[PDB]
Formats: C-alpha cells, sequence, structure tokens
C-alpha cells in the first residue's frame, strides 16, 4: 500500500483517538467489532378457528 | 444491546445527563446495566436552576427511563466504528 | 518535501517486506532517532501501521513490528502523545498473552520502554494490573 | 389467578381504568388475563350508558365489588 | 431482603397504599404475585368501605408498611 | 365456562361496534379481525373525541394499536 | 425492515422530533430495535409555550444521545 | 389477520396518527410486528387532513411502534 | 450495582419531583426498594418507619 492509505486507515484506537480503554482493550483482545457482546419482542415480531378447536 | 456495549464500553468518563423532570447533571460514569441504569461519580454542578438540592452527594444512582439525553463530546467516542458496528449488527 | 518522501518510503518499504531480516525496523528507528520533532504528522500513520503489523498472522512480522515499537516509544514522548503511549500499552498488554515467546519477548520490550518513557500514575492499564499477568510469564 | 373472580361473576363490579375513567357493570365473564365482560355496563367520567362491553385487563388498574 | 419476598413473608397485615390517583387505599394483604399486583381485605380508600379490592402492581406509587413488618416477618 | 373476550370480539366480528380508547377518543366502525394483542381492523372508521366532536371520517381498512385500546362495546 | 431504510440516511444530517416539543437536527451516527439514538454536530431547538406566547430556548451540543421512548418523529430537513 | 393487512397496505398511501393527534399522509414503505411505520413523502397535519400543512418531508419518515395509534388509508 | 447502597442513608428523586432521605434496605432487578426511617429533603416531614417504593418511581439515587 502506501503511507496514504496508513493513515487514512488510521486503527481502532488511532481512528477512534482512543480515550476508552474498553474500546481499544476489548476491541483488541477479544475483539471482533466495536461494542457487539427482546423475549417479548420476537414475540410481537413474531405475531379464532385454532383457539375453539 | 448495542447502546448496551456503548455506555458498557464508556466507563470513567464525565459526561452531562438531562431528565424528564428537568434535572441536569454532571458526573463521572462508573458502573453499567442491562437496562442502562448509570452510576456517577464527582457529581458535579450544571446550571443554578435545573440543579437539584444535593449538598454532599458524591455518587448517584439514575434509572435509565428518567434520562433524557447524555451529554458527550466528539473527542470521546468515535461515532464511525459505532456506525459500522450498526450495519453490522442490523 | 524529501524528508517527507523518505518516511513514505520507509513505511512503503517496511509494510510491504516480504523476506525475514531484522534491519528495517533497526534502521527506521534510527531515522526516527535522527529527526523526532519533525515526525508528529507522519508520527500518528507510523503508529498507525505499527497497530496493522501488531495484528497479524505470521510471528515474523509480528516480533518485527513489536521490536519496531520499541525503539519508537522514546521518539513519541518528544512529541508529547502520551495518551498515544496509553491506547499501545492497551493493545500490546492485551496481546501479551501471545503463544508464541519469540514474539511476546519483543512485546515486553514495547513494555518496558512504554512504562519506562511515561510516568507510572497515567500509565493505563494500570501497573498494578500489569505485573500480576507477568508474575507467570516467569515460566 | 391470584384473584378468584368466581365469585364476581354474575355480580356487579366497580373498575378502574387508566386516565381517568371509571366503569361500573355486571361481570360476564373473565380470563387468566383478567380481561372482563361486562352486562349493563355504565361509564362515570359524568354518566354515560352502554351495553354490553369488553374490558382490557391490560389497562385496568382496579377491580372492586359494587 | 428482596421487596418481592418480604410482601410474600407478609400476609394479612394491614398497610396504607399510596396508588398514581392520589387514592389512599388502607388495607390488609392477602395474595402477592411476580407482578405485585395486590389484593386487600378490610379495604378503605380516601380521595369508601369495601371487603375486597384488587390493585394492579405498576399503577402503585409507594407503600406505607406497618412498623413490625421486619419482627413478623422475619 | 367463562365466556371468553375473545369469544365476544369473535361475535362481534362484522358487526357495528364502538371502541373506547385509553383518551377521549373513540372509535366507531364495522370489526373485521384481530389477534391476540387485539390489533383491530375496522372498516370504515369514525373518530370521535368525547367532550362531541368530529375529525374525520376514514374510509377503507383501519388498523388501530391494542395498546391505547380501552373498552370494546358491541353495538 | 424500517430500520432497514434507516441505514438510508446514516451518517447524513438528520431531522428529529421527539416527546416535549423537542426538536434536535443532526448527523445520524445510531438507532436501534428500541430506536436509541447517537448524533454529531447536532442542535437542539426546544419549543417552549410560556406567559400565552411562543419561545425556544436553543442548547448546541455537537455530541449527544437520544433515548428511545422519547422518539417521535425521524426524518430529514 | 393483521399481519395480512399489513402485507395488504404495503406501498400503499396511508394516513397514520400518533398519542400526540398529529396525522401523517404518506406512502407506506414498510411496518413491522411492533407496528413500526416508515413513510415516504409524507406531509404532517394537525389532527384531520383538512388542518394546516405545518412542514413537509419528501424523505423517508420513521415513527414509533408504542407512539403510533391507528393507521388509516384513502 | 445498588447493592453498594444497602444500609446507607440515600438521598432518592421521584418522578413527581418529591424527594426523601432515607435508609434502603432492599433492592431488585425492577428498582423496587425497601425503604426504611423516612425522612423528607426539605420538608424533613418523617413518614413511616417502613414503605416500599415502585421502580418506576424513582427517578434519581444519591449516597449520603
Amino acid at each position: 500500500e502506501k503511507f496514504q492509505g496508513h493513515g487514512l486507515k488510521t486503527e481502532l484506537h488511532s481512528a477512534l483517538k482512543s480515550s476508552n480503554l474498553n474500546l481499544i482493550r476489548r476491541t483488541y483482545q477479544t475483539g471482533e467489532n466495536p461494542y457487539l457482546s427482546n423475549r417479548r419482542y420476537e414475540r410481537g415480531l413474531k405475531f379464532k378457528r385454532i383457539a375453539q378447536e | 444491546m448495542l447502546f448496551f456495549s456503548f455506555f458498557k464500553t464508556l466507563v470513567d468518563q464525565e459526561v452531562v445527563v438531562e431528565l424528564k423532570n428537568d434535572i441536569e447533571i454532571k458526573g463521572t460514569l462508573q458502573s453499567v446495566d442491562q437496562f442502562l441504569n448509570l452510576k456517577l461519580d464527582n457529581i458535579s454542578c450544571t446550571d443554578e436552576k435545573k440543579y437539584p438540592h444535593l449538598g454532599s452527594v458524591r455518587n448517584i444512582f439514575i434509572r435509565g427511563s428518567t434520562v433524557r439525553y447524555v451529554y458527550l463530546n466528539k473527542n470521546m467516542v468515535d461515532t464511525n466504528l459505532l456506525q459500522d458496528a450498526t450495519r453490522r449488527e442490523v | 518535501r524529501l524528508e517527507t518522501r523518505l518516511i513514505d518510503a520507509l513505511l512503503i518499504a517496511f509494510q510491504e517486506q516480504t523476506n525475514s531480516d531484522s534491519i528495517i525496523f533497526k534502521g527506521f528507528g534510527a531515522v526516527t532517532v535522527s529527526l523526532d520533532i519533525r515526525m508528529k504528522p507522519f508520527l500518528a500513520p507510523i503508529v498507525s501501521t505499527i497497530l496493522n503489523h501488531l495484528k497479524h498472522k505470521t510471528p515474523l512480522v509480528r516480533q518485527h513490528a513489536a521490536d519496531l515499537c520499541a525503539i519508537l516509544i522514546p521518539v513519541i514522548k518528544n512529541c508529547h502523545e502520551f495518551e498515544m503511549l496509553n491506547k499501545l500499552n492497551i493493545i500490546l498488554y492485551e496481546s501479551l498473552g501471545e503463544v508464541y515467546p519469540e514474539v511476546l519477548g519483543s512485546i515486553i520490550n514495547a513494555m518496558y520502554c512504554i512504562t519506562s518513557v511515561m510516568d507510572l500514575d497515567k500509565l493505563q492499564p494500570p501497573i498494578n494490573q500489569i505485573l500480576p499477568t507477568l508474575t507467570p510469564i516467569l515460566r | 389467578a391470584i384473584l378468584d373472580l368466581a365469585k364476581y361473576k354474575d355480580s356487579k363490579i366497580r373498575v378502574k381504568l387508566m386516565g381517568g375513567k371509571l366503569v361500573i357493570g355486571v361481570l360476564k365473564g373473565y380470563d387468566q388475563l383478567m380481561n372482563l365482560v361486562l352486562d349493563d355496563t355504565v361509564e362515570y367520567m359524568n354518566a354515560r350508558k352502554l351495553g354490553l362491553t369488553v374490558i382490557r385487563g391490560t389497562i385496568l388498574v382496579s377491580l372492586s365489588s359494587a | 431482603m428482596l421487596p418481592l419476598y418480604l410482601l410474600t413473608n407478609a400476609k394479612g397485615q394491614q398497610m396504607q397504599i399510596e396508588l398514581k390517583n392520589g387514592e389512599i387505599i388502607q388495607g390488609i394483604l392477602t395474595n402477592v404475585d411476580n407482578w405485585m399486583n395486590l389484593t386487600l381485605s378490610n379495604v378503605t380508600e380516601y380521595s369508601v368501605k369495601l371487603n375486597e379490592i384488587y390493585i394492579r402492581g405498576t399503577f402503585i406509587k409507594f407503600i406505607k408498611l406497618q412498623d413490625n413488618i421486619i419482627d413478623k416477618v422475619k | 365456562p367463562e365466556i371468553l373476550p375473545l369469544e365476544v370480539i369473535d361475535k362481534t366480528i362484522n358487526q357495528k361496534v364502538l371502541i373506547v380508547l385509553q383518551s377521549n377518543r373513540e372509535f366507531e366502525g364495522t370489526l373485521v379481525g384481530f389477534d391476540d394483542f387485539v390489533n383491530v381492523i375496522l372498516e370504515d372508521a369514525v373518530e370521535w373525541l368525547i367532550d362531541n366532536e368530529k375529525v374525520m371520517q376514514h374510509h377503507g381498512r383501519m388498523l388501530l394499536s391494542g395498546n391505547n385500546i380501552a373498552i370494546l362495546v358491541p353495538g | 425492515t424500517p430500520l432497514d431504510l434507516l441505514k438510508l440516511n446514516l451518517d447524513e444530517r438528520v431531522y428529529i422530533k421527539l416527546r416535549g416539543a423537542r426538536t434536535l437536527v443532526g448527523t445520524l451516527q445510531a438507532f436501534d430495535s428500541h430506536c436509541n439514538i447517537v448524533l454529531s454536530d447536532a442542535v437542539e431547538t426546544i419549543y417552549q409555550l410560556n406567559n400565552e406566547e411562543l419561545s425556544e430556548s436553543e442548547r448546541r451540543c455537537e455530541m449527544v444521545f437520544i433515548r428511545g421512548d422519547t422518539v417521535t418523529l425521524i426524518s430529514t430537513p | 389477520v393483521t399481519t395480512e393487512f399489513l402485507s395488504d397496505i404495503i406501498g400503499k398511501t396511508v394516513n397514520v396518527k400518533l398519542a400526540s393527534g398529529l396525522l401523517y399522509s404518506g406512502r407506506l414503505e414498510s411496518i413491522d410486528g411492533f407496528m413500526n411505520v416508515a413513510l415516504s413523502s409524507a406531509t404532517e397535519h394537525y389532527e384531520s387532513n383538512n388542518n394546516k400543512l405545518l412542514n413537509k418531508f419528501n424523505s423517508d419518515v420513521f415513527l414509533r411502534g408504542t407512539q403510533v395509534m391507528y393507521i388509516s388509508e384513502q | 450495582t445498588l447493592k453498594d447502597y444497602l444500609n446507607k442513608r440515600v438521598v432518592i428523586i421521584k418522578v413527581d419531583g418529591e424527594c426523601l432521605i432515607a435508609s434502603l434496605n432492599g433492592f431488585d432487578k425492577n428498582t423496587n426498594l425497601f425503604i426504611t426511617n423516612v425522612f423528607n429533603r426539605i420538608s424533613k416531614e418523617f413518614i413511616c418507619k417502613a414503605q416500599l417504593l415502585r421502580g418506576s418511581e424513582i427517578a434519581l439515587v444519591g449516597l449520603i
């Protein structure tokens, strides 16, 4: 590549300007994507004859 | 869960909070939870009138529904990484 | 201008290097020790390449980039980037659990340069969290 | 259910609803969701007469005998 | 201890319930669920004598317990 | 044994119904369908405001959310 | 799917209305199932009816968060 | 049944009213099991559409599912 | 977590705007709080010895 793509690419903490040790650290050691780790919600989204029977 | 991991990611950060009853308090966030309740340390003063009456209290626990906004700075966190995080989750 | 093109070329050849040899980080570090205050606008992308190689699948490029880190640590102090040294300390401390010893040693060397350069109080991990992870390393 | 409406079935009941509403009527039927079927239903808000009605056990504030 | 567990240990006790409409409900507790839906006996309200009343948990503001709640409970 | 509210609503399908909301706004029209959450399909609804005011006359099939619904009145 | 449509205005200036006569303009950096929103370079126009006249309070904040229950309208200015 | 209705009203100009009484007239792009409404070319009005049009929005307009009251159509 | 506020005098502000000082002997996932030694912040008005407070009522909590 080039130094242009280098600095333009930056990094997680580089582009993030750091400031969060959970951002850099968590996104680094175990990190796949940052900030990536309800029931009645999926029930509502999933929502007479049958009842009668 | 996205924002859950957002403030779960932001710990020991001075932020300003506005409530539904119009209470605005700056504090250093410490503990987080699934219901997005916040515990601020070093309770500071925002305005004269909007600031409630608490003299000695250095630590608070805010319920997640009561907050209206949460005030940050752009220097505090990068938004784009959260953005592609959003497009990745949903 | 040609000072810019110099560091640009060094970063290009450094990130594009196919062969395994120990010279690039040594001499690149010598350049960075020669010119230091002038590095800041380059100092940021250089560290971008640094982390970029710190995540890589080849232990050769890994320990190579780490050796480059330990050399570049004293120069960053001249630009007063210290928070940037903090995020370096973070990422390296998180990669400290690597299996490959040959890279892990260089990583700990970069830890040594970081902790030596920057004041202890402002060190992120912090130190008292650092050392108990070091106690198993001795074996 | 922690409340047995069988003894309240076919009995005039006074139910409070959300939004400052009061409804009085004889209890025809109910369920585990406390959804109520009232007959000869009247509402006091001052007086509004209704026929048989269906009550939401979801927004139901309270129930009492009448 | 837990509030729900305390209302489980407390059965048949006089207390003064505050609701969102602002009406006092003074009664004697009978049954409690996971939703803290209250049913009281010997009920009298202030802005009416009632033998039994059903109370929704979510509409409650606060509950004034008797002082011996810890002794009679624990 | 107990007559179910879903049985009553099923009975008032395709019949005139006055549904009172949690607010002072009331709707009246012909019931079509519903579900377990009782989201009403109301044919040719008429929006009202008690203490009466006519707001809008709806021509079509309307979907009313089951959250704001308070009382269902057959006829 | 509505959120998938909200993928369009991402990183673009959005006009958002909220409960309590709280209007806010910004660029859209976030959303979720509960419609919790993070905005950058935003500004807040507060509609306040006081003493029987129309008035507004302008709160300028570049980085701020919004809670989903207060969400009323989401569009572009 | 309601899902069938939502599948029928897709791509249809609708008038959707929140709990705030503001009625929006616009094409229905999508909706979910939460009644979240995504419109297009939606215009806002107070109460009935015959009242004053406040502002106009051409792009996609999103609505919140607990805020919406009813969805009508012309 | 509310585990650190147990057996401690705390200042609670409700949604309606009222405020209180009193000890916190219990908490749950719903933020329902068992409260003892109840007193008012502004009015210094003793309410009762034991009360329960629904979670949706709490606007804010504080340590004292």
